[PDB]
């Protein structure tokens, strides 16, 4: 709570370079072997994401939402359990907290009391709220596995005209590398101003005696973009071409 | 038959034919190469 | 216009509203029609000779 | 509760024309398509045409163009089916069916069925005959008695046991086409309390002639 | 010669609404022109072969 | 038809070759409105 | 418009309304008339081959 973990500490940014990534579905409007130009807040191509690692250096920092949000993390474990998005991160005014506890995703906008670091292995009580949001029902082991890396979840989180969307991506592959197509998943119409988010970890162990997992995670910002998208016969996009790039 | 759709408050005119592509399941409804609304998705079953 | 569609204009402003709408979307299909066919006209004149 | 009403036989000669008559209630007549399902037996199921009663446009079979003219009435709420020049393979039986339209078409709702014998033959009313063994060698506890209906045109023929007062222990068997007429037999097993106390009659009932014949055993 | 093409008043401009074409009436003769010189040009592409 | 030649053209004859007249109207029967089945109210009595 | 007469949109409407109504008709008879000056100057330009 008010004691941080022991391998926490400050770390420069470290970045890399996202290459086809980050291209999602506009519309659910189905369109088949035609050019498409559309106008949303997008990843632009030749950009910084930042480098960030879980593991004897972790560093977990507090970035504004108002640039966008793309997130992508190769884990096998699940040790991302979540998000935290709020404003001035107390119980006047509304904040939203993404948890899974493996089975169903809870989503509620309500008043959430904040510490420092919170951990799992958050906040004391919650109030005067009527959004409360049961996702499907689902089964993932949250124990380590062995072998290569199998899961890659690529998710855009953005408000448009006080609506929240989520878009969802998984497919098999600490450099990523190609094109990949997002698809839609949940609306939320919340409309609340979110300034800043933070991060959730989960925690381990065989104040500062437990021990995080061995993962990475990305984040960058979007921006205005007007991408050309290809289309095949099955609906999906296989190129993107960016209008200001090269 | 041609008749007058009214899909979800959008309206229409054609026939009802079998469909063979395969669309999203989020999909209310989507457009051919000509701009037009060519599919649709019923508002009371999951039906394309 | 808000929308393109022609059923959408009627169904959504007011019959006073929509008839301003629906004027200004021909106006639009008639001068997508004048570039059309003066273009036809003059490249068969260039074929022509 | 939607029901398909049909008559139960029609009798046309070959090269005349016959009419058929498929009745709809409980529901609006020009919301639905009407289908027509013959059944030949032994082939099975095969398919005659669809019409729009509302537009009056039909949709026929390759093989079917011209044997049949499709018409409805939607003062009465009747569809109708119109056969033109019917042939000795064309006797079977017809079907009319509602076909509801959500997703995939089915059929939802069927008719009484209507047999068409298409043939020259004229109406003749049944001769019917008693079968009693007339003695007994005691070596059943039971009582086994029977009719005998035959000389009848078309079928079926309705036959009962006392107006139908035993619906158990009774056997219906088909009829054997000979020289343009129909004979079929019927057995009934009673106990031996009961065959001196009631009398066992034979009550064959012919709907197409009208003519009711009763015998006793 | 060139590829004849043929464009429709009534189906490219209206959405076969009833509203559309009590409007398309008070315009005129705007696309009766248009129709008649695509004749015209169909005509002169055959002299041409 | 002949009469369906002098309304287009607008003139009392009709000289010799091949005229184009209109289009094909095919009318609409019935119409399809197709909506969901909710049983439930919504209370805007509540916020009135 | 509602009516075509330009003497008859000035003694009806109000002076607001009737500004709507003249300026509809001028932008209606100046693409005629430049349909007429594009039509003549390409036959003008047959003429001269």
């Amino acid at each position: 709570q008010c004691v941080n973990l022991t391998t926490r500490t400050q770390l420069p940014p470290a970045y890399t370079n996202s290459f086809t990534r980050g291209v999602y579905y506009p519309d659910k409007v189905f369109r088949s072997s035609v050019l498409h130009s559309t106008q949303d807040l997008f990843l632009p191509f030749f950009s910084n994401v930042t480098w960030f690692h879980v593991i004897k250096r972790f560093d977990n920092p507090v970035l504004p939402f108002n640039d966008g949000v793309y997130f992508a993390s190769i884990e096998k474990s699940n040790i991302i359990r979540g998000w935290i998005f709020g404003t001035t991160l107390d119980s006047k005014t509304q904040s939203l907290l993404i948890v899974n506890n493996a089975t169903n995703v809870v989503i509620k906008v309500c008043e959430f009391q904040f510490c420092n670091d919170p951990f799992l292995d958050v906040y004391s009580s919650a109030n005067n709220c009527t959004f409360e949001y049961v996702s499907q029902p689902f089964l993932m082991d949250l124990e380590g596995k062995q072998g290569n890396f199998k899961n890659l979840r690529e998710f855009v989180f953005k408000n448009i005209d006080g609506y929240f969307k989520i878009y969802s991506k998984h497919t098999p592959i600490d450099l990523p590398q190609g094109f990949s197509a997002l698809e839609p998943l949940v609306d939320l119409p919340i409309g609340i101003n979110i300034t800043r988010f933070q991060t959730l970890l989960a925690l381990h162990r065989s104040s500062s005696g437990w021990t995080a997992g061995a993962a990475a995670y990305y984040v960058g910002y979007l921006q205005p973009r007007t991408f050309l998208l290809k289309y095949n016969e099955n609906g999906t996009i296989t190129d993107a071409v960016d209008c200001a790039l090269d | 038959k041609c008749v007058n759709f009214n899909f979800n408050g959008l309206k229409g005119t054609g026939v009802l034919t079998e469909s063979n592509k395969k669309f999203l399941p989020f999909q209310q409804f989507g457009r051919d190469i000509a701009d037009t609304t060519d599919a649709v998705r019923d508002p009371q079953t999951l039906e394309i | 216009a808000i929308s393109s569609v022609l059923n959408d204009i009627f169904s959504r402003l007011d019959p006073p509203e929509a008839e301003v709408q629906i004027d200004r979307l021909i106006t639009g299909r008639l001068q997508s029609l004048q570039t059309y066919v003066t273009q036809q006209l003059i490249r068969a004149a260039e074929i022509r000779a | 509760q939607v029901q398909l009403q049909q008559p139960g036989a029609e009798l046309v000669r070959p090269g005349a024309s016959v009419k058929l008559s498929c009745k709809a209630s409980g529901y609006s007549f020009t919301r639905f398509w009407m289908n027509w399902v013959k059944q030949r037996p032994g082939q099975g199921l095969e398919w005659i045409g669809m019409i729009h009663p509302s537009d009056s446009e039909t949709r026929l079979n390759q093989k079917f163009k011209d044997k049949a003219t499709l018409t409805v009435d939607k003062s009465s709420t009747t569809a109708y089916m119109q056969l033109s020049s019917p042939t000795s393979e064309d006797s079977a039986v017809y079907y009319c069916a509602r076909k509801d339209y959500d997703y995939d078409a089915w059929f939802a709702y069927w008719g009484q069925g209507t047999l068409v014998t298409v043939s020259a033959a004229k109406t003749t009313p049944p001769s019917v005959y008693p079968l009693a063994p007339g003695s007994a060698a005691q070596t059943n506890s039971m009582v086994t008695l029977g009719c005998l209906v035959k000389g009848y045109f078309p079928e079926p023929v309705t036959v009962t046991w006392n107006s139908g007062s035993l619906s158990s222990g009774v056997h219906t068997f088909p009829a054997v086409l000979q020289s343009d007429l129909y004979t079929l037999s019927s057995s009934v097993t009673v106990p031996s309390s009961t065959w001196p106390s009631e009398t066992v009659t034979c009550n064959v009932a012919h709907p197409a002639s009208s003519t009711k014949v009763d015998k006793k055993i | 010669s060139m590829t004849k093409t043929s464009v429709d008043c009534t189906m490219y401009i209206c959405g076969d609404s009833t509203e559309c074409s009590n409007l398309l009436l008070q315009y005129g003769s705007f696309c009766t022109q248009l129709k008649r010189a695509l004749t015209g040009i169909a005509v002169e592409q055959d002299k041409n072969t | 038809p002949l009469s369906e030649t002098k309304c287009t053209l607008k003139s009392f004859t009709v000289e010799k070759g091949i005229y184009q007249t209109s289009n094909f109207r095919v009318q609409p029967t019935e119409s399809i409105v197709r909506f969901p089945n909710i049983t439930n109210l919504c209370p805007f009595d509540e916020v009135f």
